[PDB]
């Protein structure tokens, strides 16, 4: 909605205000605001440039890169443990919980389109809720729903003229 | 008052007729008047054959260098482009009508022959030449018509041609700029050869009072048909022919780089946009109805 | 003539008559019953030439026939004319009822 | 409809309030009649309203007005009907259906007109279009009822604004093409001089 407004400012104060070295919650948000946009190229990249006196100092900032350790491995239910961990308010804590809708629905239209039949177990993990809550957050989509064999099964889900009068124009020369 | 011309002067034709302007100028005919009816029955003609070429014959007269097409008719015959003076299977059919036309109204005299070229412009072939050349050596004032039905269509204004043609041993003046029309190669050949023995005329439409006062009384109901006009499916397979045209076009000038008429992508470049303007006019006539007729809402 | 038109369309039938002057009269009913004689349903279409209708002055009309008070006799029921729509043609109407007489210089296209 | 308000509103005018009450059901049940635009609009009919011959009076207005669902909301408050009553409603109910929705769904058609399987609805359906009231087809496998053209029951001068609003946004439209032409027009000859008068300027080089 406005992360993204938010995240431009982060990284234009890494060249702009320091001799080379950014200020140590700037780097703990452009590691986590990477994470939140799935750029896990960019979110590699930032962590090895960290020199290592603010990466030994600043120790929380190792709990945001743990989290991006998962969503490389793809071990989804560890990214939702990973982001019930480090509070860190005011600077993170906020863009964290934005963090974990954007993974959730993403393990969602990723599932949706990838089973046609699936596990509860792991669908519940997949995209992080309990056995409950995935149970009934799927049926009131109406998505069809197994018991005994707990299978649950996902349904998958002038302007013009001016356009047109130029490639005329430009074809007749 | 307009109806200067519908008037048919009978005893002023034979004075012309012994006279002769056409016999001490080689090139004295240039003007070409095409009147209503004459327009729509010809293009009429074409059309209702449609793939095939099929002639007929044009009653007209002689006014100052305008030849004058004033009524045409069709003629039964078959083989038009393939035998030279294809009208010859039905000689009766010629001169019956005539005979039958001229005690219900249509005084005009033999004036000229027209025929249908559907897909590959207007102009005259070899076996066109051959075929006007001989009927201006006999039964002169004749003239020799063109149309182009499937692209007056795709075009989406009137393909059409009026030409004449020279002596064999006279040989032509050099003003002559004549305009491009894409020939399909199969047919570029026979038409590059015998293409600089004739000229053509310098064509002109007009119309009666009756004729101007109907059609305007006639678009009050006639704007309908224009936005139901669809020209995509009705002329489909001019379009799709004119591609393996296109392709064969770049096909030589795509070698004519290498190894081996004069750079024949600069006429497949002009073929490319004259096929696609089309088709692309098309999709103009389709948006505007889909703006109109559809989004209205309930 | 209905030789002649046989063989330049030989698909096409024949349906009925045409004449010009005021709406439908007695002259015509004599006509009418000399096509009558040669087919089982003509048509009918009469135009006014220098017609005070600034609507279109042509109208179709058939044959049918009543009981006129112990009399059986022909009348004509009028009917109406949807226009022709073919894409050939219709711009033959677009070019005379719209002439381009020196009103198009740079190509243009669109 | 033409002869059949002209037969029958002769004798509208020429009757009381008992006259009417058999009138009512004259005029309703005799196919051809769909339309009701001047039988309830009468000054004698008006007098029914809310008098004895009330019963009558309401169902002029259904048949002017409502559907079928109606009728089964009102079935004691109104007249009993027969069967011959029931479909010809049973084809104006439809046809507001259809001036709204265009392509409508088979089921659709069990609900609005409480029936119980396609063969009726078809059926019933035939005699609208047999009628001469609607134009269209239908899609059995899809379960569509398309619908070319429809006639207007009502008159709605309760509702003549919702008639003119839907017609200016057309003659919105009429001009949101027209002026969109002429400037794609005007453009495009811009662009064929703009090219002309380039082309001058690339071959006037050469005079050097
Ligand atoms: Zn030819």
């Amino acid at each position: 909605f406005s992360f993204k407004k938010l995240l431009d400012q982060c990284e234009n104060q890494e060249l702009e205000a320091p001799g080379g070295i950014a200020t140590p919650p700037v780097y703990g948000q452009l590691l986590a605001l990477y994470l939140l946009h799935n750029d896990m190229n960019n979110a590699r990249y930032l962590w090895k440039r960290i020199p290592p006196a603010i990466k030994s100092a600043n120790s929380e900032l190792g709990g945001i890169w743990s989290v991006g350790q998962r969503i490389w491995q793809r071990d989804f239910p560890g990214i939702y443990t990973t982001i019930n961990a480090h509070q860190w308010s005011e600077t993170v804590q906020p863009i964290m919980e934005a963090l974990r809708d954007a993974t959730r629905r993403r393990a969602f239209a990723l599932v949706s389109q990838a089973y046609t039949s699936i596990i509860a177990d792991d669908f519940a993990a997949f995209v992080g809720l309990p056995v409950e809550e995935a149970v009934k957050g799927i049926l009131e989509q109406g998505w069809q729903a197994d018991s005994t064999t707990r299978m649950v099964l996902p349904r998958k889900p002038e302007q013009q003229l001016a356009r047109l009068t130029d490639y005329v124009a430009f074809l007749e020369n | 008052s307009i109806d200067e011309i519908y008037k048919y002067d009978k005893k002023q034709q034979q004075e012309i007729l012994a006279a002769k302007p056409w016999t001490k100028d080689h090139h004295y005919f240039k003007y070409c008047k095409i009147s209503a009816l004459a327009l729509l029955k010809m293009v009429m003609h074409a059309r209702s054959g449609g793939n095939l070429e099929v002639m007929g014959l044009m009653l007209g007269k002689v006014d100052g260098e305008t030849m004058i097409i004033m009524d045409s008719f069709a003629l039964p015959v078959e083989g038009t482009e393939t035998r030279v003076n294809a009208q010859a299977a039905a000689y009766e059919y010629m001169a019956a009508y005539i005979e039958n036309a001229k005690q219900v109204g249509r005084l005009e005299n033999a004036i000229g022959w027209y025929h249908s070229h559907p897909g590959y412009g207007c102009w005259l072939s070899g076996i066109d030449v051959s075929t006007q050349m001989l009927n201006q050596q006999f039964q002169e004032p004749f003239v020799a018509v063109v149309i182009d039905p499937t692209r007056t269509i795709s075009a989406g204004k009137v393909n059409l041609g009026a030409f004449r043609t020279y002596p064999k041993g006279y040989k032509p003046p050099d003003e002559g700029p004549s305009e491009y029309q894409t020939i399909p190669l199969n047919k570029i050949e026979d038409f590059g050869v015998h293409c600089k023995q004739y000229y053509a005329l310098e064509v002109s439409y007009f119309k009666s009072s009756l004729d101007r006062k109907l059609l305007e009384l006639l678009w009050n109901k006639y704007w309908v048909n224009t936005l139901s006009s669809s020209s995509l499916l009705t002329n489909a397979d001019y379009t799709t022919g004119q591609v393996f045209d296109l392709s064969e076009k770049l096909e030589q000038s795509e070698a004519q780089l290498g190894r081996g008429s004069e750079d024949k992508l600069a006429k497949a470049t002009r073929d490319s946009c004259k096929t696609t303007i089309e088709a692309i006019h098309g999709l103009m006539s389709q948006v505007i109805k889909d703006k109109l007729f559809n989004q209205i809402n309930i | 003539k209905e030789e002649q038109f046989k063989q330049v369309f030989k698909e096409l039938e024949f349906l009925g008559w045409y004449t010009t002057g005021g709406p439908p009269d007695p002259s015509d009913i004599h006509v009418h019953k000399q096509v009558c004689e040669i087919i089982e349903s003509p048509l009918f279409l009469k135009l006014n030439p220098m017609t005070k209708h600034t609507d279109l002055p042509v109208s179709v009309f058939e044959s049918v026939i009543d009981i006129i008070n112990g009399e059986a006799t022909m009348l004509f029921a009028e009917l109406t004319y949807t226009l022709a729509t073919e894409e050939a043609e219709r711009i033959g109407v677009d070019h005379v009822a719209r002439m381009t007489a020196t009103g198009s210089g740079e190509n243009s296209t669109v | 409809t033409g002869q059949n308000q002209e037969q029958f509103l002769l004798l509208a005018k020429s009757a009381k309030g008992a006259a009417l009450a058999t009138l009512i059901h004259q005029v309703l049940e005799a196919p051809g009649v769909y339309v009701f635009g001047e039988l309830l609009d009468m000054p004698n009919v008006r007098e029914l309203a809310e008098s004895d011959f009330a019963s009558t009076f309401r169902l002029l207005t259904v048949f002017a007005y409502g559907t079928y669902a109606d009728y089964l909301a009102e079935a004691r408050n109104l007249p009993p009907l027969t069967e011959a009553q029931k479909n010809k409603l049973r084809h104006l109910s439809v046809v507001t259906l259809a001036a709204k929705v265009k392509c409508i769904p088979y089921a659709v058609l069990l609900e609005a007109l409480a029936l119980r399987n396609v063969r009726q609805l078809e059926d019933l359906v035939i005699e609208a279009v047999y009628a001469d009231v609607l134009r269209g087809s239908l899609d059995q496998r899809n379960q569509r009822l398309e619908v070319d053209y429809s006639i207007g029951r009502d008159i709605q001068r309760q509702d003549l604004s919702a008639i003119a609003r839907t017609l200016q946004e057309w003659c919105v439209g009429c001009e949101v093409v027209l002026s969109g032409i002429e400037e794609q027009v005007s453009r495009a000859n811009q662009h064929k001089e703009q090219q002309l008068g380039l082309k001058q300027q690339i071959e006037s080089e050469v005079a050097n």
